[PDB]
DNA sequence: TATCACAATCCCGGTGCCGAGGCCGCTCAATTGGTCGTAGACAGCTCTAGCACCGCTTAAACGCACGTACGCGCTGTCCCCCGCGTTTTAACCGCCAAGGGGATTACTCCCTAGTCTCCAGGCACGTGTCAGATATAGATTGTGATATCCT
DNA sequence: AGGATATCACAATCCATATCTGACACGTGCCTGGAGACTAGGGAGTAATCCCCTTGGCGGTTAAAACGCGGGGGACAGCGCGTACGTGCGTTTAAGCGGTGCTAGAGCTGTCTACGACCAATTGAGCGGCCTCGGCACCGGGATTGTGATA
């Protein structure tokens, strides 16, 4: 079994600031990188929680499309195109 | 034997709808014009989206209708972007919108 | 091997109908099928705690009608509504 | 040489990114930290091939949605700079914590 | 003549077991009832969804944990889990 | 006879509870350990904010919990005041809160 | 008929549900602005209320009527029913 | 004779509402607004005497909640003054329109 | 403030390829017809219960004068953020072998619905006591103006 | 000669106490619904296969990221200043209370009736799977607004 660690650092500054151009922002500060790392790590654990909860409740191991669909409904974010 | 679909001058499922009302646990018993009204709003509301997409993709001369062109017809019209308030839509992209403080003054 | 029953060649009936010359792709059909799923929950849900409200246990299509008029917004709930009445009617006939 | 004045291909980058609609995030280092989040709630896991998509397509949704109220915060500051402060004045009316 | 059931009582008699001597105003009665109906209808609600999307049929005690731990945050939940599992197996134990 | 909201230790309805599942149209078959996981997570979480209610309104100098002392304590805890997310209290009032800049 | 009651949230009262909620100096436009913010908030529940009426043949908005409406905004009322 | 510096009764105001629970809008006129605004949905209506109690609840709980996010909004921008700039913001922020 | 050279952007178009459309066979589910129990539409009635008005207070709102501090506008600094060039590092694509898990099907045993009964638990109703609210009053406090001690 | 600053005065908040009313805790009557006990049953646990699809590995290409430099521009600090908002006072006015009558609507009861579930059989509609092609991506290349350097 593999163990994986300091992988939040994998969303290089580059890709953020892509996200931040479509969002449509001109000039980012310095500080805005670990920032939005933050807040992505935030919300990947609530969303991947209920996914796993979802999964583990049907007697699974296979995070299937529909419990990560589920799992974002339940937080009124819900995600045309996969179900 | 004719289809109820076709009796109601629609197109969507009637029988199909009705069916899954029955076996969603909405009520104990269903009545018959439940499944013909829902049907005809859902069928109403997918021409209304269909049409603005539509519409919307050949505003960029494609023939085809992709998630980009649902996106850009249903965040344009107050009603639908009141009715997809919540939702997402894979592959779509956002509305080419940049503020005014942003843009060189000169 | 299990069917899928999901709502693909209606909505490209209508597509068909409403834009003649124009096809859909697939990532834009699931998304249509998608949303009609969602719609159908949401109208539905509401019948039903319309129906509980009111001690009923009928979903008739008077508690289609109100829950369509709670949930589309403004002038959209006209048009569904004159459409929904329109069917019904025809089917009565 | 040639040099565009700061505030031009920052532009243009908008025009381009807002137009497209690709993934913004590379698709292995985000599979690889989603899978270092699950870790904690269940340990030898097993993601489907387009669980891992959907994931990332809810989160960029969101950090671009994130974005733009950010970007709204800062205009209203008399600035087009966006500092964490923009961030957290955002999350916090929208009710996140 | 008509009647209806509320959790008067039962908010009553768990406040006090848990505070023997605070009484409990009448508005506030209504609003720990109002709550607890709330409560019972999401948990219930959210159990239903879950044992519709495995196509069971049957709301037994595990859609309600899986429920309780999907609603109730971090470490409510998991009191809220053990108080559930000690309640089910005294029961059992007749 | 026996009840069975007190075979197993509980103080919430089972009885009723398990009525109100069965006739709610939740599912189409209930299970008997539905209602006392349900009514136990349900006598928890009265148990928790009541006492916390008691608490807030004793730290008042007072001996009946109103919706004042109700709403102090719920938005004065965490995992609380994220169960509570968009419920308003009637008569609750707010939380005494006023920000460092306005301060003198 | 009645004519012109959002002129009855009078200045004083916004200014003390802006003090309740924390505001310690407000400018002299906002009282009107906020008089239209009020004035939208209602349209959206009442009508909502009334939709839940109509529903019932009844003729009287109840107050379970006002708190389903609230509820299905996501703005749930505990207290009244 | 005496005269309290403008920021102290504003200060002694806000600690007294944060306190106590009262209504604060008068019972009547908010009853005329609602009476005035269900006029244009069906005309000849009748309210329960808590049906109007429950929309001036939720109406004050939303009032207030929306100016502590106004206020939030004007001390971002170096102020304590609340303008509409700010109530606009707040209300786009949170998503409503 | 008008003009020039270069660095994307856009459109023409030609190829291919691949994702959409058409078509076939089956198979599952929608339709039809009785039969019945079932809830729901309907008339009357009794009784709340919300509306209307009015008299009277009196607490709250409004309008004005003032004067203080806060928003705003201008200038200047310098820090920090963008643009650009190089290098290389890690993503992408794919080919694939193991294998581990998810779906399916048939059995079966356990756990739940249905029904009648009956008792005991819960709700409406009175009843009186206790605690919250109100009124004065005193003592504690926080705020603001001022003479005095420094530069 | 003004600022600092400890220092003096005054309105507001807060304990402490009596007293007072109403709102809750408690006992009672009655009812309705929950608990047993039996029967039928159908849904979930168990086992066995099996096939498919996810992990892991590798290997090659290549383009996206990291770093480092350099220049400019924008965020922050600092000050003046004009206005507009808070504070307070005095007059006025509707909001609250309570009280009474009125009628309109609402819940309830019996009554019927039409309608939707249940079941058994039939066929046609739709879905999975296989072919065929036309829209889109992709690249080369010519024409076109645009942007900073020139004057």
């Amino acid at each position: 079994r593999k163990v994986l660690r300091d992988n939040i650092q994998g969303i290089t500054k580059p890709a953020i600031r892509r996200l931040a151009r479509r969002g449509g922002v001109k000039r980012i500060s310095g500080l805005i990188y670990e920032e939005t790392r933050g807040v992505l790590k935030v919300f990947l654990e609530n969303v991947i929680r209920d996914a796993v909860t979802y999964t583990e409740h049907a007697k699974r191991k296979t995070v299937t499309a529909m419990d990560v669909v589920y799992a974002l409904k339940r937080q009124g974010r819900t995600l045309y195109g996969f179900g | 034997k004719a289809s109820r679909s076709a009796k109601a001058g629609l197109q969507f499922p009637v029988g199909r709808i009705h069916r899954l009302l029955r076996k969603g646990n909405y009520a104990v018993r269903i009545g018959s014009g439940s499944a013909i009204y829902l049907a005809a709003t859902l069928e109403y509301l997918c021409a209304e989206v269909l049409e603005l997409a539509g519409n919307a993709a050949r505003d960029n001369k494609k023939l085809r209708i992709m998630p980009r062109h649902i996106q850009l017809a249903v965040r344009n019209d107050d009603e639908l972007a009141k009715l997809f308030e919540g939702v997402t839509i894979a592959d779509g992209g956002v509305l080419p919108n940049i503020q005014s403080a942003l843009l060189p003054k000169k | 091997k299990s069917r899928k029953e999901s709502y693909a060649i209606y909505v490209y009936k209508v597509l068909k109908q409403v834009h003649p010359d124009t096809g859909i792709s697939s990532k834009a059909m699931s998304i249509m099928n998608s949303f009609v799923n969602d719609v159908f929950e949401r109208i539905a849900g509401e019948a039903s705690r319309l129906a509980h409200y009111n001690k009923r246990s009928t979903i008739t299509s008077r508690e289609i009608q109100t829950a369509v008029r709670l949930l589309l917004p403004g002038e959209l709930a006209k048009h569904a509504v004159s459409e929904g009445t329109k069917a019904v009617t025809k089917y009565t006939s | 040489p040639h040099r565009y004045r700061p505030g031009t291909v920052a532009l243009r980058e908008i025009r381009r990114y807002q137009k497209s609609t690709e993934l913004l995030i590379r698709k292995l280092p985000f599979q690889r930290l989603v899978r270092e989040i699950a870790q904690d709630f269940k340990t030898d896991l097993r993601f489907q091939s387009s669980a891992v998509m959907a994931l990332q397509e809810a989160s960029e949704a969101y950090l671009v949605g994130l974005f733009e109220d950010t970007n709204l915060c800062a205009i209203h500051a008399k600035r087009v700079t966006i500092m964490p402060k923009d961030i957290q004045l955002a999350r916090r009316i929208r009710g996140e914590r």
